């Protein structure tokens, strides 16, 4: 009923209310905000490829 | 005529009526949890809005803006003299039509009654000028 249930039913239930939480906010009809992020998905093509790990550090940053 | 709830001179809350059924929902859930247990932070959530902006009877405040008022005034060439016509168009089609007179009302019936009546025959001269 313990480290059993964190790793598992009733921990990843809290990492999934936390997730899904912060990816409903980004659900609304904005053109500020598509384009912003449409934009900045540009920013992959001109780095080069050996930061997309850091990319990737700093968006689960974002999630918290 | 009378200050309304929904109708007043500010604004209306105008509501369609309803052609579709009286569909009822109950037990909103995600497949985290009930509806009750998030609503306290659905206020961000748009996919969470229960009100549809499309249904005839959505609440909407529209303010009463007045249509567009144009003084067809005495200075135009249009009005046969002073005539203060006053238009409310919708762009340019007329909506209602409120002519406003007076501009050229001198008393001409008071003063005649000071008038003998050889006096006040002059004035008629000066009513319809053509
Ligand atoms: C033997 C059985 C084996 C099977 C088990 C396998 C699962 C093991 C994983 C266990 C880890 C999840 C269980 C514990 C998570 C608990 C989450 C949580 O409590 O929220 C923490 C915090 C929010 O704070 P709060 O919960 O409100 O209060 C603090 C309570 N002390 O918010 C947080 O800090 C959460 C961290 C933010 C989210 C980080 C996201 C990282 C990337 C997602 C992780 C999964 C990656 C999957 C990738 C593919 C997905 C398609
Ligand atoms: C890889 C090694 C083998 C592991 C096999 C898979 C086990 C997965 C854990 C059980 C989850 C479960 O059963 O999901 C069912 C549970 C039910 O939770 P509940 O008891 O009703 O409490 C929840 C409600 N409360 C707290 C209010 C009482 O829904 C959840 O929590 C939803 C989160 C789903 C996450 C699923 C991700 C699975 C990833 C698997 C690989 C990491």
């Amino acid at each position: 009923r313990g480290i059993l249930q964190l790793f598992g039913p009733l921990g990843l239930w809290k990492l999934s209310t936390f997730i899904s939480s912060k990816l409903n906010k980004l659900v609304f009809l904005n053109i500020g905000f598509i384009l912003e992020i449409i934009v900045l998905s540009w920013l992959l093509i001109v780095f080069k490829v050996s930061l997309l790990k850091y990319i990737l550090l700093l968006i689960i940053f974002i999630i918290l | 005529a009378a200050q309304t709830k929904d109708n007043n001179d500010f604004y209306d809350v105008k509501t369609k009526k309803n052609d579709f059924f009286p569909v009822q929902v109950d037990g909103i859930e995600s497949s985290l949890g009930k509806y009750e247990e998030f609503a306290k932070d659905a206020h961000e959530w748009e996919s969470w809005n229960l009100q549809n902006e499309d249904h005839p009877e959505y609440p909407v405040k529209r303010t009463k803006i007045r249509h567009f008022t144009l003084n067809f005034g005495p200075q135009h060439p249009a009005a046969h003299g002073v005539l203060r016509l006053i238009l409310e168009l919708h762009g340019e089609e007329i909506l209602r039509s409120d002519p406003h007179v007076g501009l050229l009302h001198r008393g001409t019936e008071k003063l005649i009654e000071s008038k003998t009546y050889m006096q006040a025959l002059p004035y008629f001269d000066r009513l319809d000028y053509v």
